């Protein structure tokens, strides 16, 4: 699994136990609060199996 | 979508 000091997202910062979502087009991980996805939306997207497309990829 | 939720 990845090390705790790996970098992600548009912000180039670690996971830090923050809510994150993976882009199905570029495979990068994004902090929800960086890209506009609430935890609640994340819960729904995870359960409904729908793709997430990040801002870079839009 | 794949997510990580605060643990
Ligand atoms: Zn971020
Ligand atoms: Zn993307």
């Amino acid at each position: 699994g990845p090390l705790p000091n790996a970098l992600y997202c548009i912000c180039r910062q670690p996971h830090n136990n923050r809510f994150m979502i993976c882009c199905d087009r570029c495979e990068e991980w994004f902090h929800g609060d960086c890209v506009g996805i609430s935890e609640a939306r994340g819960r729904l997207l995870e359960r409904n199996g729908e793709d997430y497309i990040c801002p870079n990829c839009t | 979508a794949r997510t990580k939720q605060t643990a």
